[PDB]
RNA sequence: GCCGUCGCUGGCAGUCGGCAGAGCGAGAAAGAGAGUGGCGCGGACGCUACGCCGCGACGAGUAGGAGGGCCGCUGCGGUG
RNA sequence: GGGCCCGGGGGGCCACGCGUCCCCCGCGAGCGCACGGGGUCGGCGGCGAUGUCGGCUACCCACCCGACCCGUCUUGAAAC
């Protein structure tokens, strides 16, 4: 999730 | 107008002379044919250096590439015309080589049949 | 619809990068990059229309075929295999042919050509060798050079234009009948205009060099005594 | 011998290979310095 | 040259039964299939008693 | 349907990526570490003895714990009590190489089989050199190379051994779980010594081959290796 | 059953030929004439087979009927496809696919019904 | 590299195809499970399972033992 | 030196999200390149019909190294  | 075969791999054997009797030269009564010498003293048997050889497994030939000969076939002894059908579906692998005693009335009836189905034989011009 | 850029790290050693993972996202502003989310063919007949397929099915399947082969990564074509080139040769070197027709003649280096052979012409007037191409592994590099930085050599002699070209005469019912041999290779007026051209450049620079025509002209042959090892050429 | 079989069973080497090139590249620059410092003091 | 002892290298388990019959030779297809296919070690001991000899494999009373 | 079991197959596909990534990421700052371990157990071998050149004593530096065996003699005419002996060492075949951890138990066989080995201190690069070109695991009871760290992981996973280098970290560092991270290794099998032995038949200290040759293992690992 | 009377022709056929370290056979229905389970032309419920039309031209196919499978009279089916090599090479593919009638055997059809149309044509 | 023996008491009946969905090499005991509520009609080979395929290790030998011989000789019942 | 080189005031990091609670103070798509699960060329050139191309084996000959005559009893045989 962290790179959205 | 040569039938080719499928693929046509590198033949490599491992020995081609033929392996010799022990003394089938000094005599006349030891065949060719190969003896494995059992006797106590002999020297062939126990390997000794520079003398004949012993046909070991080592000397065994390529499983892909055994049975095959020089035109990349591998080969069938064909009795008379019927037996081709059974190899027309291994056409590009197999060969027949059409007996001694089929006549050549039958050989010429053999060789027309095989012409056809596209299999190769190595004796065509046999008898004639 | 990004124009496309150049890598942003020089590489060091082949394989290995000069910047690390972390130096190239901060190089590569990556921070601010996060991103998240015919075969059938209707043709009129004379009726109706008719639904034609593109590339039918076979009519002939042969008994056996052969399996397919498995992938390989590191094997690549000759015309996109990387050309190297000792340093010994460089533009305006004077090399000796040791294979050729030409042997032991010394010819002056032009340049290489994009298959990797190596395009040389002697003068034509002194050794009789005109531009052609000659593998680099097969010639000696002899160790004196001339200037030939100012020399325009014609583009358009690629590896194209020295390819060979078969005479494609064996025989034929016209040529059975009015046999001409089997023809030979009639120099074009092309590469004669070329070599004549190349020439009118390098024999100026050629002649200034004292006695270099003369060594030219000459042809390197062992002779007793003399033993590639322990002289320096 | 073979780099990405090394970076197959060793990711680290990759930067462990980057420095000791890096620090090689660096230390030859600063032995150039010196040694081309001193043809000035023995012409100085 | 490696100093082992190839003495006991050839382990003497029935690979398949000795007999000839086809009723048999069926089922040992149907449980070597089994026996190989499943991770029950039961079916591996039926296939390794449908090789034993008829004085391994012995007679059961109904008591 | 299917848009749901495609998805969901991509999620399988998705988790198997990223089990990776944290795997590699993993490996490579244990890697990382043990570069700092190396680097701190060799320059604190040098402080302990500065320190003590500076005061005048001496420092006498730990007895090494890893010893790294050669087998330098054929199979003909063995004695039986070093026939035993050289195949608890799984020394079955000349140049033969294992390596074994030394206490009383182990120096005192290495008494016995001496002169049919050559044994000594192997360096941190001769552990590098023999584990990666010479490495091959005793996986199922077969010797099958090390290709890749799921080869390790997958047999000495439960020992938290599971890249070739914690496997080198765990033969260097004699750590808890030797005698099975040393007992994965198919014992490495080397080629003759480049340029040739001194005298094979003659204790290392009477100018030959055999015994132990304390530093000196290194150069012989490197011409035979 | 199948794999029983296979157990049983298996070696001691009268089709089976064996020499030169190949073992073929002479089964009626059996193409690619190899002995094996699979392609064997007599043990099984459905099998198929791929002649040579009578006359010159033409391949027919002989397909074995399910009900009747101990009456050798009523057993077997067969259909002359005197056409062009590739509709006849569709026709026993449809035949053998749309059908669902031993699909395993095909590719073995078709390999075989072109070797028959190969060997009808003129030859050179 | 090739032949062979041994071991893995290894793998393959999954050729599961418009009644289709093409996978089980991956470090971590176990389901690419169900339901219950918030156009173009197409897809190599295989499998004599006593068969085929993959991996490693191994390979001396008298006396002696065992196996495999599509090695050979003569006749018999079948079958080509 | 070690402590993530404890804490305060020019080069390399397999570090780079927002919203808190809190002690320490689960799918982003593409596009290529390759030291990446064992070789390919989408590189070429020469000669070839009455004298030449190929044939390892098989016939004769030459030369270099090796090379004692087999069976047998025997601790031991090329054995005077
Ligand atoms: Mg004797
Ligand atoms: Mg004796
Ligand atoms: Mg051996
Ligand atoms: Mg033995
Ligand atoms: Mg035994
Ligand atoms: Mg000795
Ligand atoms: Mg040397
Ligand atoms: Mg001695
Ligand atoms: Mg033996
Ligand atoms: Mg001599
Ligand atoms: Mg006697
Ligand atoms: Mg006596
Ligand atoms: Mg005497």
């Amino acid at each position: 999730r962290g790179l959205r | 107008a040569a039938l080719r075969p499928l693929v046509k791999p590198k033949i490599v054997k491992k020995r081609t002379k033929k392996f010799i009797r022990h003394q089938s030269d000094r005599y006349v009564k030891i065949k060719r044919n190969w003896r494995k010498p059992r006797g106590i003293d002999n020297r062939v048997r126990r390997r000794f250096k520079g003398q004949i050889l012993m046909p070991n497994i080592g000397y065994g030939s390529n499983k892909k590439t055994k049975h095959m000969l020089p035109s990349g076939f591998r080969k069938f002894l064909v009795h008379n015309v019927k037996e081709l059908e059974v190899l027309l579906m291994c056409n590009k692998s197999y060969c027949a080589e059409i007996a001694h005693n089929v006549s050549s009335k039958n050989r010429k009836a053999i060789v027309e049949r095989a012409a056809q189905l596209a299999i190769r034989v190595t004796n065509p011009n046999a008898r004639l | 619809k990004g124009k496309p850029h150049c890598s942003r790290n020089p590489v060091l050693v082949r394989g290995i990068g000069r910047y690390s993972r972390s130096a190239m996202y901060s190089r590569k502003a990556l921070y601010k990059r996060k991103y998240a989310a015919l075969a059938t063919v209707t043709k009129p007949v004379g009726g109706g229309t008719r639904v034609v397929k593109l590339r039918k099915m076979p009519r002939y399947y042969p008994t056996e075929d052969v399996p397919r082969k498995l992938l390989s990564h590191g094997k690549k074509p000759f015309s996109q295999h990387v050309r190297k080139l000792r340093a010994s040769i460089t533009p305006g070197t004077i090399l000796i042919i040791l294979t050729g027709r030409h042997r032991g003649k010394r010819v002056v280096f032009l340049k290489q050509l994009s298959s990797g052979l190596l395009l040389v012409t002697g003068p034509l007037s002194l050794n009789r060798v005109p531009l052609r191409r000659t593998h680099q592994k097969f010639v000696i590099a002899t160790s004196t050079k001339i200037d030939i930085s100012g020399v325009k050599i014609p583009k358009h002699l690629t590896d194209a234009y020295f390819k060979k070209k078969k005479l494609r005469k064996p025989r034929h019912q016209e040529g059975e009948i009015f046999d001409t041999e089997k023809e030979k290779y009639e120099i074009t007026e092309q590469r004669k205009v070329d070599q004549k051209a190349v020439d009118s450049q390098i024999l100026p620079k050629i002649k200034a060099v004292p006695q270099l025509q003369g060594y030219l002209r000459s042809v390197f042959a062992l002779t007793n005594g003399v033993y590639p090892h322990k002289l320096v050429f | 011998k073979n780099l990405r079989i090394m970076l197959k069973l060793n990711p680290y080497a990759k930067t462990m290979r980057r420095n000791t090139i890096l620090r090689q590249a660096r230390n030859h620059k600063l032995r150039v310095e010196r040694a081309a410092a001193a043809l000035a003091a023995k012409s100085d | 040259g490696v100093d082992i002892r190839h003495n006991k290298d050839r382990k003497v388990r029935r690979k398949e039964p000795k007999s000839q019959d086809i009723y048999l030779r069926l089922l040992v297809k149907l449980y070597r299939f089994l026996a190989r296919r499943t991770n029950s070690t039961f079916n591996q001991v039926v296939l390794k008693r449908l090789f034993m000899s008829r004085t391994n494999r012995p007679p059961l009373s109904l008591s | 349907n299917f848009a749901e079991l495609k998805i969901k197959r991509l999620r399988k596909k998705f988790a198997q990526k990223m089990l990776r990534k944290a795997r590699r990421k993993l490996i490579y700052e244990k890697a990382k570490h043990y570069h700092k371990e190396y680097r701190q157990m060799y320059r604190t071998e040098i402080r302990m003895a500065r320190m003590a050149r500076k005061a005048g004593n001496f420092y006498v530096p730990a007895e090494p714990k890893l010893a790294f065996v050669i087998r330098i003699r054929g199979i003909n005419g063995v004695s039986p009590k070093v026939r035993k002996v050289l195949q608890l060492l799984r020394l079955r075949q000349i140049f033969n190489g294992t390596f074994v951890k030394l206490n009383k138990a182990s120096i005192n066989m290495l008494r016995i089989v001496e002169p049919y080995i050559a044994w000594g201190y192997p360096n941190l690069k001769s552990v590098n050199e023999l584990i990666y070109k010479r490495g091959y695991g005793k996986i199922n009871k077969k010797r099958i190379a090390l290709t890749d760290n799921t080869l390790i992981a997958r047999s000495l996973g439960k020992y938290n051994i599971i890249c070739m280098e914690d496997l080198i970290h765990e033969i260097y560092t004699v750590g808890k779980h030797f005698k099975e991270a040393n007992n994965f290794l198919w014992p490495f099998k080397l080629s003759s010594p480049r340029g040739g032995m001194k005298k094979k038949t003659t204790h290392f200290v009477e100018g030959g081959d055999a015994g132990n040759r304390e530093d000196q293992i290194n150069r012989l690992i490197r011409r035979m290796n | 059953s199948a794999h029983l009377q296979w157990m049983v022709v298996r070696n001691c056929s009268s089709f089976l030929i064996k020499r030169n370290k190949q073992t073929y056979s002479t089964e009626p229905n059996n193409l690619k004439a190899r002995n094996s389970f699979r392609y064997n032309g007599l043990i099984h419920r459905k099998t198929v087979g791929v002649e040579p039309a009578a006359d010159g031209k033409g391949v027919v196919v002989v397909m074995k009927r399910r009900s009747g499978q101990r009456k050798p009279a009523t057993s077997y089916v067969r259909t002359t496809i005197n056409k062009n090599a590739r509709a006849t090479l569709s026709s026993i593919r449809h035949m053998i696919r749309k059908n669902k009638y031993h699909p395993d055997l095909r590719m073995a059809a078709i390999r075989r019904a072109s070797a028959i149309l190969r060997s009808q044509k003129p030859v050179m």
